[PDB]
């Protein structure tokens, strides 16, 4: 029951706020976006009516 | 002075005589496939969807 039974709490602490400010300063490269393409048909069987 | 003393006649004939120009041009009647286009690939059910 003293400062040593908050160490977990502290390293959660410690663990957002490194994380947290590790993003802020990050340089953002804009990626190009590629892969565009009408490759999902649908299939399936013909009605092909009958007379 | 090629044909023989009987000879042979037509007794009717049909031709069609026009006065202007503009009565040379008649009308047809097509689909139009701009806004009502030719269908391909009949309707089916979904089944392998990928």
């Amino acid at each position: 029951m003293a400062s040593t039974t908050r160490l977990v709490n502290d390293r959660k602490q410690l663990e957002q706020q490194v994380k947290d400010d590790a993003r802020i300063l990050a340089d953002a490269r804009g990626l190009n976006i590629t892969t565009v393409a009408n490759d999902s048909a649908t299939g399936g069987q013909a009605i092909r009516n009958v007379g | 002075a090629v044909e023989m003393y009987v000879a042979v006649r037509i007794s009717r004939f049909q031709l069609e005589v026009l006065r202007d120009l503009h009565d040379l041009v008649r009308s047809r009647t097509y689909l139009d496939v701009s806004k009502s286009p030719l269908a391909t690939t009949p309707i089916r059910v979904v089944e392998y969807v990928r």
